[PDB]
């Protein structure tokens, strides 16, 4: 019981007119917020029928979901798609009823109920996060001297593959290291895109307190976010089919709310 | 009856012209406009 939805984002076509779709896709945090906005529980749907209200994050269901933004070529054109997998029914009607300029085509919701056993060859294509935690973290490197401010800063930083090692093989063995826990096997994994994605979160702070109440003289700070990204496809061999359903319903990665994690599997 | 005489005075030499009090014809308030103002610059931050 997995809803495999699909979006057809309306990008630009003239870099002299406003193109809100590309600007929206430029920031991953706004993409995540807009995708999460499609889940009104019982209050935002019935009280306001036109989404003309101030935004309240507590008014939306905290339903876990995965999404990957990518591109495809069907028969005569190139389309930017956002494949979204979720366990609750997505309310795309409530999401773009005011911002229909964002979307080029009406969305789709097709049920995905796979009954997959082991030992059958299947093909896949997923985008994954490529961060590791260094048990020996390098110091702060204060740029005036580039030695140290503190000593230890345990940080998710980057997956580094030696000096002359190939990146695709390194990513393949890194995935195959955790593959027995998940329950598949790789033979011809390949790397297509390897880069970074960027975002910015508000994360409000406080500066001054009111003359008669709480610290409502507060303003908005801004915390940037960076993510190392890999996109990889190939074929996987199914083992222990109980676990593969959990991996399909959960996703492989550490940034499942920022694109990485969704795995799309097709039969041979 | 009573005998009454009539003389004259010259204004400025004899009587100094006083100045009117602070007053004007009533006009509806046309308000003001100022964004540089720091209080609005922080009110907008609270709203955002």
């Amino acid at each position: 019981m997995i809803y495999l939805s699909r979006l057809l984002i309306d990008t630009g076509g003239n870099p002299d007119r406003p193109r809100p779709g590309r600007k929206w896709l430029d920031n991953i945090y706004n993409v995540h917020r807009r995708l999460s906005m499609a889940f009104p529980s019982g209050l935002r749907r019935e009280q306001d029928p036109h989404f003309l209200k101030p935004f309240s994050p507590n008014d939306f269901q905290k339903t876990p979901f995965l999404f990957r933004v990518d591109n495809n070529i069907d028969g005569n054109d190139k389309r930017a798609i956002i494949i979204v997998q979720s366990v609750l029914e997505p309310d795309w009607d409530y999401c773009f009823q005011n911002a229909l300029d964002f979307l080029a085509a009406p969305p789709e919701t097709k049920e995905y109920n796979p009954e997959f056993k082991a030992g059958q060859l299947l093909r896949f294509r997923l985008r994954v996060n490529a961060s590791v935690r260094r048990h020996i973290p390098e110091m702060v490197q204060q740029d005036g001297q580039t030695i140290e401010t503190g000593k230890i800063l345990h940080k998710r930083v980057s997956l580094t593959w030696d000096a002359s090692s190939t990146p695709d093989q390194a990513l393949a063995d890194w995935l195959a290291a955790k593959s027995p826990k998940l329950g598949f096997t790789l033979q011809r994994c390949e790397l297509l895109q390897l880069g970074w994605v960027y975002g910015s979160k508000p994360e409000p702070k406080n500066v001054k307190v009111k003359e008669q109440g709480q610290g409502y003289w507060r303003e908005h700070k801004y915390n940037p976010l960076r993510f190392r990204a890999a996109l990889l496809e190939g074929v996987l061999e199914v083992d222990d089919p109980k676990l593969f359903l959990k991996t399909l319903s959960s996703g492989i990665g550490k940034a499942k709310s920022f694109g990485f994690g969704l795995l799309s599997v097709l039969p041979i | 009856p009573r005998f009454v005489i009539r003389r004259e005075l010259v204004v400025g030499e004899d009587v100094q012209v006083s100045r009117e009090t602070g007053t004007s014809v009533w006009r509806p308030k046309g308000t003001r406009a100022d964004y540089n103002n720091s209080e609005y610059k922080k009110v907008r931050a609270e709203r955002l």
